[PDB]
């Protein structure tokens, strides 16, 4: 249509949510958008506890050193994650994304199972009680804060891919909202640092926070560490 | 008496329009989950803007 829709949040729904493969095996993934985002939509291949690694772009296109055996296909709401031919180091969680609009979004993130230079620092892990507030670091290298724009992500224990903020390449902040603006983005160009400030702190909240970076205009490909952030009640 | 005249600041005339000539442009609207990422608008806009 000759309009899109405005104010309306873009979801990744992800199917199937698991998959069991053997040795040699041909694997497919779809993934199923809410509203049209073109042909800009990303794929990525998550290990636990390990930061995503960028596959796909441009639904069809490979980043530099990705195997042979990862492809993708579809348009508009629709895109497919294939694997021509299976190996044990691809039995990992995956990810759909998509960088067309800003509020990004990941989807639920599957789980293909067996059957039976740029740097990117963070502060060290910790904990605190509920109603409190919490500061996270990301010490940055090989990179200007200027020039390239840094996000901050979030992974609930297994759960999805949760977009927390950006602070783009002019120092201007933008947050998902579906939060209630508790996020608060900071950067000193100075010691090349950008911090994530969050406020209210509940149980909730208990997640894994990741450092990130997009290239010139195409999707995340550089990432922190991560760091634990521990909430009991 | 040869005295010169005022000559200090420049006279200029100009186009019956003012602007005078242009070329044709369409407008663009940004991706804004890219830092640098841009699409065509030709959604109630003219695709020939002056």
């Amino acid at each position: 249509d000759y309009k899109d829709d405005d104010d309306k949040d873009i979801v990744m729904t992800q199917s199937p949510s698991s998959l069991s493969a053997s040795v040699g095996d041909r694997v497919t993934i779809t993934c199923k958008a809410s509203q049209s985002v073109t042909n800009d939509a990303a794929w990525y291949q998550k290990k636990p506890g390990k930061a995503p690694k960028l596959l796909i772009y441009q639904a069809s296109t490979r980043y530099t050193g990705v195997p042979s055996r990862f492809s993708g296909s579809g348009y508009g709401t629709d895109f497919t994650l294939t694997i021509s031919s299976l190996q044990p180091e691809d039995f990992a969680t995956y990810f759909c994304h998509q960088d067309y609009s800003s509020p990004l979004t990941f989807g639920q993130g599957t789980k293909v199972e067996i059957k039976r230079q740029v740097q990117l620092v963070q502060s060290g892990a910790e904990d605190k009680k509920p109603g409190a507030s919490v500061k996270v670091s990301c010490k940055v290298s090989g990179f200007s804060l200027g020039r390239y724009g840094v996000h901050w992500v979030r992974q609930a224990p297994g759960q999805g891919l949760e977009w927390m903020g950006v602070i783009w390449r002019g120092g201007t902040t933008d947050y998902n909202a579906k939060f209630q603006g508790r996020v608060t983005i900071t950067k000193d160009d100075s010691k090349s640092t950008v911090y994530m400030e969050l406020s209210s702190l509940r149980s909730e909240d208990t997640a894994v926070y990741y450092c990130a970076r997009q290239g010139s205009n195409f999707p995340l490909a550089y990432w922190g560490q991560g760091t634990l952030v521990t909430v009991s009640s | 008496e040869n005295h010169g005249t005022e000559d200090e600041l420049p006279n200029y005339c100009f186009p019956l329009g003012g602007v005078g000539n242009n070329s044709t442009y369409t407008k663009v609207k940004p991706k804004t989950g890219q830092e640098n990422g841009w699409e065509k608008d030709a959604t109630e806009f003219s695709d020939k803007n002056e």
